[PDB]
Order: structure tokens, then C-alpha cells, then sequence
RNA sequence: UGACGGAGCCAGCGAGUCUAACCUUGGCCGAGAGGUCUUGGUAAAAACUCCGUCGUAACGAGGAAUUCCUAGUAAGCGCAAGUCAUCAGCUUGCGUUGAUUACGUCCCUGCCCUUCACAC
């Protein structure tokens, strides 16, 4: 039969470490998507 | 028909403020004297109004 | 919804699957209900009536 | 106070209206300038419209951030105000705490009884700028809306595989400096949209060294939320879960604050349509 | 827990991976390990099945 | 009309509803369900005015 | 997890069926197309 | 700080020609389909005020540890709705009655910041 929406993700360990080294690479670079306060 | 709440009915602007007209119970004195004519009169009233129902249909 | 599945294991199996009425409302079952037995919920993108039955595809 | 806010709306209103009739004229605009510069010839419609060109030599001298926020944009910092739905169970209560530590700005308010419209009334004096409301079931939160005064948007959202840092034994007490932001997969208008609404939660500027991070990782429009205080080594960067976890999927998003119903939808969730499945919009 | 992992690199040179309860009178389990590998059992069952839908003969080995 | 068999456009004809749900009333199809959905939207299209 | 399964086989199968049709429904333009326009330019040229 | 009965009386949310059971015993009509009836079983505002009566196997308010909470808050009471995600083993709204204790301190425990006059 068919099915209307996909199922919700399941943490398995595996998505913990794809996502574990995303954060990893993204410190060392240090590149960061935060708020910059405007000047003046 | 829609039936607008009361509570959004109460605060409506004056201009556009529905008017739902509250039907009469205690007789009125002129309901109470008004003359219907009866008889011949009564076949010569719901005549008219079999008239102008198929007219309408018609149109 | 009633009379599609005999116990709740059935439903079971067939959470989130696709499902329609006559009308083509079309909709999902959500979960199965403790009680009474086969009993399930099921959502629909616009209400459904009484004199409607919904329909599984199944093949 | 209320006058004016239904007023400045109602002004914010015409001007949206305007400026999407307007982007037609700063096409037009454009399409004069590259023309001027490299020399082709104009279009037939341009050529022969008076009006515009005697307007261009004025308007030769003209040149981001959501309209709602740019305002206060990295000037002031937000307030933050996180509650519950009536008579929240023991856990929610607990999430509700843990949210608050996210935020560094954040202030937990008890709703026992308050009204909706009155809730969002008292913020909007007090000078609130978001407000957050947490759902739950039988324990287990379910979904949290974010609104951001004066007059929205409001986005909500469904959480889903919930773990909360009370099921940590011996997990000891957070970090609450002003932590590093990560957004990562947010390529749509509507992506870059929840981003925005999720950025401004947070203070502006934080420091270099800072190190506490909280990531939003869009994987299949299920955004994972995690947050970590790491430690720069000599060889590579060690982190450490602080938690707490949950996967959080919009599902609605309103040009309004919560408390309209009325509010005009900008986005929401279509399920039942046939082609839902195919594609993700965040 | 910040300053505890700074005292562990400086000797040495997640928490969350586990579901703990409290002693009534204590680590209980894997969630990412156990759903690891219930998702992947399942999964090499599901390539047998989609292998074994349109075969009708198959390896006798008696062996 | 070009290249199609007069068997080809043959009425298909429209069912009834059950007897055992007789009480309930008329089996809804999508014509009717139509009307339905054009005569709440109106409403509520006026009410949030 | 059938859930899942089936619904990328389903996209999967979509988006290379889509990638089909209109591979060949190009090339029939383009090549055919060619030899249209070149054999409306000798009748012209007649 | 009870149970039974009676009396008095007070809310606010909510309006899609839409709103909602199951299994049987039999009569009659009908070519059938079915129609109508008959029949047993199963299932499915409160607080508050006043008056009258009685009367004080498991468990009798729940250990150690641990969590939360500062005003229309904690707590008690019911009534509605089910709004594309979640929810009925329930969720969210709505009104009613409505407190005690702090509103200081950095002593302990954590987190954080620092090293254009006059007067200092
Ligand atoms: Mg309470
Ligand atoms: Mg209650
Ligand atoms: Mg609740």
C-alpha cells in the first residue's frame, strides 16, 4: 500500500557521527553563522 | 445562512452593523384590527401570487 | 473509523497509510484506538460525513 | 500604544503592497542602468516611456536581514520569554527550564491561568521581543511556537525524539556564555526565513574564544538541534553533548503574533497532496 | 561539564548515548547501538526479500 | 471528434450508497462534496471580515 | 522502515522516468527538427 | 474538613443541510433486492451557601534520594473544542475559588565580567 508522508528520522548512531564530525570541521575552520553587531 | 457571533456581532463598526430583526410575540393592536377581505376576494389573491410564481420560474 | 481492521495489530501495520472516501477526501491513519478493537483515527485534509466510506488501495 | 500599533501594521501593510507593485519599476530601472553602461540599446517598452526616464535622473542615486528584525538587527539584544501550556505536567515543566538555559535571555514564566490575548499584551508592554510555548504529551514534549512581537511572525514547530539533560545522571550545570551558532543545509527563501527567526534568539557578538556552540542541522526538513562546549587541541577539536537533543519540523509559520488566529499564513503544511512526499522545502 | 573535560584532556595528554535511571534502593541501556543494529537487521532482511521476489530457481547445495 | 470509437465514450454509470448504511443518507461523490467545500469557505470568508 | 524503502524507490523511479521522456523527447526535436528546417529551405529555395 | 437527600445560586470559550452505537427473538409484505414493525441483552457547570439524618490476598496518604515553584503564582473545580504537524490510553483552550513563604545576600555552590567638567 501506499503512504502518505515519510517516517520521522531515526537517531541512529551512525546520523550521531555525520553530524558529530559537521560540527567538528566546522570549529577547526572556525567559520560560525552567528549574529555580527552592527557598527555605530 | 451564516450566523455571526455575538460577541464579534457587538463590536462592529456603525457602518456595517447587521440588522437581525427579533420577531413579535405579545399581539399588536393594529395586527389585532387590520381587515381581511374574505370570499371572492381570497380566489383573487392567491391567483396573483400563482401568476407571478411562474413568471419568476420562467424568467 | 470502524470495520476496516478486525484488531488493533492490523492497524499496526498499516499506520500512515494513504486513504480516501467516495467523496476524494483524501486523508491518512494516524493511530490505532485501544478500544474497541480495529478501531483507528484517521485524518482528513477537509471533514468528512457520516454517509461517506473510506477506501484503502491495496493491491 | 494600541492605537499605534495598528496603525504602524496597517502602514507596514501598504508598504509591502506597494513594493511588490514597485518591483516591477526597479526591474525597469535596472535594465536603463546596464543599458547606460554598456551601451545596448533599450527595450521597445522602455524606449518609448517618457515618464521613466525623466524619473531614472532622479532615481539614479538609489542602492539582508528579515524587514521585521532588521530593525533592532544586532543593536539590541533580545528578551526572551518561554512558557507552557495550562497546568503543565512535571516534565514539561523541566524542558520548559532547559530551553530557557539555551537562550541566554531567556526568562521562564508560569501559565497558570493567564489568557492568550492578555499573555501577549503584557509582553508586548514589558518590551518582550519573543515568546516561546511548549507543548507536551503525557510527559513527552510535542511542539513549540515562537513568536516574535510586536507584530510576528510566528513559526511552529513539532520535536520529535525528545531527550532531555534530567535523564543524564550526574550531568552537572551548563555553560551560559553567548554561544556560537550553527546553521547548516538552509538553501531555500524559506529556509534562509528560519534561520533568521532562529538566529535573532540569540545575543549579538559573541566572543571568539566563546566555547559553547548550538547547532541547527536541516537534514530532510527535520532541523536537529544540538548543543556542545568544545576544547582546540593541539592535533583536532574535542566535543562534548550537552544536550538536549530533539528534531524540531516546521509545520506553519504566520505573518502575526500567536494570539491571531486570523493571522495571514505565509507558509504551511500541505500532507495530504499527492506530490507531498517528494520534496523537501527546507 | 566543561571544566570536567578540560581536567580529563590535560590528564589524558557524551553522556547522552545512554539511558540512565536513578537507584531506588545506573546505566540501563544503547539507544543509538540497539536501534543501530534493529534497523540494520531489518534492513538485510529487506534486500533478501526484494532479491527473493521475482526467482524461481535457486542453489541446492547439500553439501 | 477524431480517431475515437463511439464505444470509447460510453456513459460509465454512478453507484448508490449501501443498503446496511441506508439510514445514514445519500453517498456523497465529488460534485456534492464540492458544494460543500465552496459553501463553508464563503461563509468563512465574509466571517473573517 | 518499508515506509521509507518504498518512498525513495518511488521518487527514485519518478525522477528517471521524467529524466527519460524528456531525453527523448528532445532529441526527437532537435535532430528531427534540423532535417524539418532543411527541407523547408530547399522547397523555399525552389 | 465525612456519606445520603432536598433547596438556593453564579461563568466563559464553541454554530459546515453538520453530531454520531452493537448483537438478538419473531410477525407481515415483497419474484428478488429489500421495506416495515416486534422483541431481550450489552455499551454509553462544578465548587460554594442553607436545611435535615447517621456518625467518626491488598491497603489506611506513601521511606532514602531527587525535581520544580514567587501573584491572580501554587493548589482545588468543572465546561467546551479536537483546527493539514502532535493528540483521544489524550491534547489544547475557557471560566470559577485562590493562599503561605521570600522579593535580601553574594556566606556556600555554579556561571560571567574587569584589572569632556566637579569630586574620587
Ligand atoms: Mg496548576
Ligand atoms: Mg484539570
Ligand atoms: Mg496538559
Amino acid at each position: 500500500f501506499d503512504r502518505t508522508a515519510k517516517p520521522v528520522p531515526v537517531i541512529t548512531s551512525e546520523v550521531t557521527e555525520s553530524l558529530e564530525d559537521m560540527i567538528r570541521r566546522r570549529i577547526q575552520d572556525s567559520n560560525f553563522d552567528d549574529l555580527q553587531r552592527r557598527t555605530l | 445562512g451564516l450566523k455571526v457571533p455575538k460577541a464579534v456581532q457587538k463590536e462592529l463598526p456603525f457602518k456595517s452593523q447587521i440588522h437581525q430583526m427579533k420577531p413579535q410575540k405579545k399581539k399588536t393592536y393594529m395586527a389585532k384590527r387590520a381587515v381581511v377581505l374574505g370570499g371572492d376576494e381570497k380566489k383573487a389573491r392567491s391567483f396573483i401570487q400563482k401568476v407571478l410564481t411562474i413568471s419568476k420560474a420562467k424568467d | 473509523i470502524k470495520d476496516m481492521f478486525s484488531s488493533a495489530m492490523e492497524v499496526a501495520r498499516f499506520e500512515g497509510a494513504q486513504i480516501k472516501t467516495v467523496s476524494g477526501i483524501r486523508g491518512e491513519i494516524k493511530r490505532a484506538l485501544s478500544k474497541p478493537e480495529g478501531h483507528y483515527r484517521a485524518a482528513f485534509e477537509d471533514k468528512i460525513l457520516m454517509s461517506d466510506i473510506v477506501i484503502l488501495r491495496s493491491w | 500604544m494600541l492605537r499605534r500599533q495598528a496603525r504602524e501594521r496597517r502602514e507596514y501593510l501598504y508598504r509591502k503592497a506597494q513594493e511588490l507593485q514597485d518591483s516591477q519599476l526597479q526591474q525597469k530601472r535596472q535594465i536603463i542602468k546596464q543599458a547606460l553602461a554598456q551601451g545596448k540599446p533599450l527595450p521597445k517598452e522602455l524606449a518609448e516611456d517618457e515618464s521613466l526616464q525623466k524619473d531614472f535622473r532622479y532615481d539614479q542615486s538609489l542602492k539582508q536581514v528579515d524587514d521585521e528584525y532588521a530593525a533592532t538587527s544586532g543593536i539590541m539584544d533580545p528578551r526572551i520569554i518561554v512558557t507552557t501550556s495550562r497546568d503543565p505536567s512535571t516534565r514539561l515543566s523541566q524542558f520548559a527550564k532547559e530551553i530557557k538555559l539555551l537562550f541566554p535571555n531567556a526568562v521562564r514564566l508560569n501559565r497558570g491561568n493567564y489568557v492568550m490575548p492578555n499573555l501577549v499584551d503584557a509582553c508586548k508592554k514589558s518590551g518582550t521581543t519573543d515568546l516561546v510555548v511548549l507543548h507536551e504529551h503525557r510527559g513527552v514534549p510535542t511542539s513549540l511556537t515562537i513568536s516574535h512581537f510586536p507584530h510576528g511572525p510566528t513559526a511552529q514547530f513539532s520535536l520529535h525524539n525528545v531527550v532531555m539533560r534530567h535523564d543524564i545522571i550526574n550531568a552537572g550545570n551548563q555553560s551560559e556564555v553567548n554561544p556560537h551558532l550553527i546553521f547548516d543545509n538552509f538553501t531555500t527563501a524559506l529556509g534562509k526565513r528560519v534561520v533568521c527567526i532562529l538566529k535573532h534568539l540569540f545575543n549579538a557578538g559573541p566572543k571568539k574564544d566563546s566555547e559553547r556552540v548550538i547547532t541547527f542541522a536541516n537534514r530532510g526538513d527535520f532541523i536537529s538541534v544540538r548543543q556542545h562546549v568544545y576544547v582546540r587541541t593541539r592535533e583536532g577539536v574535542e566535543i562534548a553533548e550537552v544536550g538536549p537533543r530533539f528534531e524540531m519540523r516546521l509545520f506553519e509559520l504566520r505573518l502575526g503574533t500567536l494570539e491571531n488566529k486570523d493571522a495571514d499564513v505565509e507558509w504551511q503544511l500541505r500532507r495530504f497532496i499527492r506530490t507531498a512526499n517528494k520534496k523537501d522545502y527546507l | 561539564q566543561l571544566k570536567n573535560l578540560k581536567a580529563a584532556l590535560k590528564a589524558r595528554g557524551n553522556p547522552f548515548e545512554i539511558k540512565a535511571a536513578r537507584n531506588k534502593r545506573i546505566a540501563v541501556g544503547k539507544p543509538g547501538i540497539s536501534k543501530q543494529i534493529g534497523e540494520e537487521q531489518r534492513k538485510r532482511a529487506f534486500e533478501a526479500r526484494k532479491m527473493m521476489k521475482n526467482k524461481r530457481g535457486g542453489v541446492i547445495d547439500k553439501r | 471528434a477524431k480517431l475515437v470509437h463511439d464505444v470509447q465514450k460510453k456513459q460509465h454509470r454512478e453507484r448508490s450508497q449501501l443498503t446496511s448504511r441506508s439510514r445514514y443518507g445519500f453517498l456523497e461523490k465529488h460534485k456534492d462534496y464540492v458544494k460543500r467545500a465552496q459553501d463553508f469557505h464563503r461563509k468563512q470568508s465574509t466571517l473573517k471580515v | 522502515f518499508e515506509a521509507r524503502q518504498r518512498i525513495e524507490e518511488k521518487n527514485k523511479e519518478s525522477s528517471d522516468y521524467h529524466a527519460k521522456m524528456a531525453h527523448i523527447v528532445n532529441t526527437i526535436n532537435t535532430e528531427e527538427g534540423a532535417e524539418k528546417n532543411k527541407y523547408e529551405r530547399e522547397r523555399k529555395l525552389r
